[PDB]
């Protein structure tokens, strides 16, 4: 199966520089044209470079000429970009991408976030959404999570360690005015288990290593 | 660098139309080098069609590209729900492989109200002097929504955020969060906390509420 994996991202001082590598299985990587692209928050995508099967012909977006550097280590089917005097302007999620020609659907990487920022790295506080007779008609009743004041993105939200699927909706993280993120994740569920059935957020967010399992218990009367 | 121009930015058709997006380009894409990617939300884009024609691996049959020069076309002949995306053409004959600025594909359902259900800030958090109330609006078409928050009766400007989700793929709904954010302290200055959801798919609007402190 192919796979492109982007690592070496993350929060970065403005000025600063990160190493970004994507490591390469599944098709003929040696032999194609490689690129990054890149999507700032909300916007569309944006190519920043690509470069030769061997490395001797590359290309840049002139908002990066002379500070970023594209290169690759065939022995290792790995891709790099090398990011130096970091701005505002390059907060984006970078994704390696193989040259179209591949012809392949699945040939871009996940995507790593670059946020460009003088805060730390910050771990939600997270607080259970109690279900109630306000969020329970028929046999089912809403319940979440509220994962509070993190940064930078992104978090994970499983419910059940992801036993839980159908029903959930965990919403787009929102920037408060403080610069914090917050997000809520809910999940509808029969109201007949909430007795029997424990719910369980299982919150997530690499930056801050902060894990959190928080139990969301049920208000009756 | 070769400009792409995508039309239309946005598109709203139902199950089993014909979905038609162009790619126009300010100067000819030589060995028609045009490709076109479907983006998810906050999903790694996945290649659709490669030099201008030819469907990538794993890509059903509705989807084709065509054209030549400065007009390209991708085309869903029949749309299914799971189709909504943001479809991007890219140019890669001479670097920079520039992308178009992106076509918003939404499906189109019939009128489905909102399910509407409100969170009254946990204790846990009151204990830090911060209360957040969250209103829900679930499984909802189209997804323009009016929510209103009113405490003991006034309505609120400039405190609360909402988020929107991605369309469902097999029923084409939406769900809608909106957080009301108040200092602990203000939030006992008042008693009645409500959320007001005006909405299409609702006769009148809705309003659902809870006194601060109940069960
Ligand atoms: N300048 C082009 C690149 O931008 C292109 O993607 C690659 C494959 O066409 O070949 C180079 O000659
Ligand atoms: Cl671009």
């Amino acid at each position: 199966e192919v796979q492109l994996v982007e690592s070496g991202g993350g929060l970065v001082q403005p000025g600063g520089s990160l190493r970004l590598s994507c490591a390469v299985s599944g098709f003929p990587f040696s032999s194609y044209w490689m690129s990054w692209v890149r999507q700032a928050p909300g916007k569309g995508l944006e190519w920043v470079a690509n470069i030769k099967e061997d490395g001797s012909e590359k290309y840049y977006v002139d908002s990066v000429k002379g500070r970023f550097t594209i290169s690759r280590d065939n022995a290792k089917n790995s891709l790099y970009l090398q990011m130096n005097s970091l701005r505002a302007e390059d907060t984006a999620v970078y994704y390696c991408a193989t040259d179209p020609d591949v012809g392949l659907s699945d040939s871009w990487g996940q995507g790593t976030l670059v946020t460009v920022s003088s805060a730390s790295t910050k771990g939600p506080s997270v607080f259970p959404l109690a279900p109630s007779s306000k969020s329970t008609s028929g046999g089912t009743a809403a319940l979440g999570c509220l994962v509070k004041d993190y940064f930078p993105e992104p978090v994970t939200v499983s419910w059940n360690s992801g036993a839980l699927t159908s029903g959930v909706h965990t919403f787009p993280a929102v920037l408060q005015s403080s610069g914090l993120y917050s997000l809520s994740s809910v999940v509808t569920v029969p109201s007949s288990s909430l007795g029997t059935q424990t719910y369980i957020c299982n919150v997530n967010h690499k930056p801050s290593n902060t894990k959190v399992d928080k139990k969301v218990e049920p208000k009756s009367c | 660098e070769i400009v792409l121009t995508q039309s239309p930015g946005t598109l709203s058709l139902s199950p089993g139309d014909r979905a038609t997006h162009s790619c126009r380009a300010s100067q000819s894409v030589s060995r028609s080098y045009l490709a076109w990617y479907q983006q998810k939300p906050g999903q790694t884009p996945r290649l659709f069609i490669y030099g201008a024609s030819n469907r990538a691996t794993g890509i059903p049959d509705r989807f084709s590209g065509s054209g030549s020069g400065t007009y390209f076309t991708l085309t869903i002949s029949r749309l299914e729900p799971e189709d909504f995306a943001v479809y991007y053409c890219q140019q890669y004959d001479s670097a920079p492989d520039t992308f178009g600025q992106g076509t918003r594909l939404e499906i189109k359902r019939t009128v489905a109200a909102p399910s509407v259900f409100i969170f009254p800030p946990s204790d846990e958090q009151l204990k830090s002097g911060t209360a957040s109330v969250v209103c829900l609006l679930n499984n909802f078409y189209p997804r323009e929504a009016k929510v209103q928050w009113k405490v003991d009766n006034a309505l609120q400007s400039g405190n609360s955020q909402e988020s929107v989700t991605e369309q469902d793929s097999k029923d084409s709904t939406y769900s809608l969060s909106s957080t009301l954010t108040l200092s602990k302290a203000d939030y006992e200055k008042h008693k009645v906390y409500a959320c007001e959801v005006t909405h299409q798919g609702l006769s009148s609007p809705v309003t659902k509420s809870f006194n601060r402190g109940e069960c």
